[PDB]
């Protein structure tokens, strides 16, 4: 892989994760606010 | 803390966006991706709105700042809008992670990985003809619970993504030797 | 704002519409003399949830908690039918709007 | 769009079959006159939520309530069967699609 | 993909493991004719949550049906062990994995 | 801050109120002899949460908890009336501030 | 790293603290076999959490299982309080940190 490419990769990468932390912390406070 | 962002996109366009988006993705922010990210090519990238080219969306730290800005890289629109974001680790302290190297230091820019998305849009500003008209929109899709207490991304995270070409001379030195890509160390 | 049919069904009674309320603060209280849920709004307006020990208003009461919970968590508004016959006023509906 | 399991299932009844509904309001009121828990759609479409004392029902009416409110407050899309019978229509089954 | 100890515990059973599903939709039907909870999958496939009165069970019930909200809310993927004594299967253990 | 009605409601009774307490961990304990739910804040402090069996009690208890692991998840600090009658002190009212 | 007030509580009894432990799996399982609910570590240790039909611990139980959700879904870490005699090891105590 180019320096280039595994620079976007690793970037996609982290973006990814970011993403889903929102999805799981957003997921977690509705499944609090839901439940008896 | 806050960070803020002189765009020249409505309120409206962001909703559809699902966020402020990153120049070369296409679909809603939790859609598509930016199709390259490089934090020193977008550092580096100068066309109708504020820097957001290269997989990041641009902030700074102050309301004041992101005006100059805005009266700088945007002069030239009637209206534009600076909203006010809060923070959370998908920005990244562009001087702090590319030391001496920043393009633009004067900018104190935060940059936004894949952008930044709705619910983390606390709200915004209207700037009709240079000047802030009124106060500020509260944005109403804004998810409070899920950013407080949150800060920008430590450099550490950020080394390891800096992007500076192969063979640039920033490989070669601490501390981004210690976090190179594998492919980029000389 | 509150949907026509929420504005209209508690037009049809003798409690007030409250419409586009910010509430900020949650309050869960078991002392002898204040016992019982609050809410209070971003201007300081408090109103006291209503409780029920059987079905099926026990039901609309426990989503009335809820909705208040989420309410403070998200920063979402919320339309309110309170009666102000006893103060804080008490919540006879609610109605939780994205 | 709704599985092809749920539009069977609707199709098999006498209710109809509402999809990709954006809820944007969540009720619950306990005046009597109204007393129950509505939800109401970005148009303006308005339904009640069934409700069950006894198992199993009481299982399912109680997801109903919580797939209501996770889709108000998160936007999602819901797909609907719905009887016509009543007014507001009442939700007999309720699908949320991520 | 499932942990050893939840691969153990299904293929220990009569019951067949199915591993990193992501379950798209989440059903509450009481339509007598398709009474229950169910869960389809990106692929297409469909399977029902158990339910159980009594205790213990009724506790793993309740918490198997957060799981696969819990799922089709962030996207999480789960694995499964469902009897194909049924049709759609029943879900007889599910885990959530991060 | 606490909200005047809350600082008027704990200054009513013996309890002592405490303003802007941020809760960084949430304790479930089983152990025959500290068997409880408590709260630590980012100072260090202990409390423990009050428990009901009977109503109303039972609900404002369960929303006490509800409250307690919100602001544990958010980072929203709470205001509280705590007892100092006992080691560690006890919450008879807290109120979740956004 | 767990609270002094968690570990001296954990010290006083048979069971043995673990701290910083990172959930990554949640499991329901009604096979006759394996009845129960699980949580997975991230280095692929297991636990069982405790369950109770009585008050209060039912109260107590039911907020571990709402602790190891969370846990689950925040990546947040927690410290146990686990008796080495039966296995999985079960959890007496748990402590969610923020």
């Amino acid at each position: 892989t180019t320096c280039a490419s595994l620079t976007n990769k690793l970037s996609q990468h982290d973006l990814a994760d970011f993403k889903k932390y929102i999805k799981r912390k957003f997921t977690l406070m509705t499944l609090l606010s839901i439940n008896n | 803390n806050d960070y803020f962002r002189a765009d020249s996109r409505t309120p409206d366009e962001v909703r559809r966006s699902g966020g402020l988006i990153p120049r070369g993705q296409d679909e809603a922010y939790e859609r598509g991706t930016p199709i390259n990210i490089n934090l020193y090519d977008h550092a580096r990238g100068t066309t109708g709105n504020t820097r957001y080219n290269d997989g990041y969306v641009s902030t700074t730290t102050t309301l004041r700042q992101a005006h100059l800005l805005g009266q700088n890289m945007l002069g030239g629109y009637n209206e534009y809008y600076i909203y006010v974001v809060a923070a959370a680790p998908n920005l990244f302290d562009v001087n702090g992670v590319l030391g001496r190297y920043s393009p633009y230091p004067s900018e104190n820019e935060y940059a936004a990985l894949g952008g930044i998305p709705l619910s983390q849009i606390i709200g915004w500003y209207r700037v009709s003809f240079g000047a802030i008209e009124g106060g500020m929109h509260r944005n109403r899709d804004y998810r409070r619970d899920l950013f407080r207490g949150l800060s920008a991304a430590p450099n550490e995270d950020g080394y390891r993504i800096a992007g500076f070409p192969d063979g640039f001379p920033a490989w070669e030195e601490v501390p981004w030797r210690e976090f190179a890509p594998n492919s980029c160390l000389p | 704002g509150a949907s026509q049919f929420f504005k209209d069904n508690c037009n049809r009674t003798t409690a007030s519409l409250v419409e586009g309320v910010e509430l900020t603060k949650y309050i869960s209280d078991i002392n002898n003399n204040t016992d019982g849920m609050y809410v209070v709004s971003s201007t300081g307006g408090v109103w006291r949830i209503s409780r029920a020990k059987d079905y099926p208003d026990n039901v609309m009461t426990a989503e009335m908690r809820k909705i208040a919970m989420a309410a403070v968590l998200s920063g979402m508004r919320v339309n309110m039918c309170a009666s102000p016959a006893s103060s804080p006023n008490v919540i006879w509906a609610i109605e939780l709007e994205a």
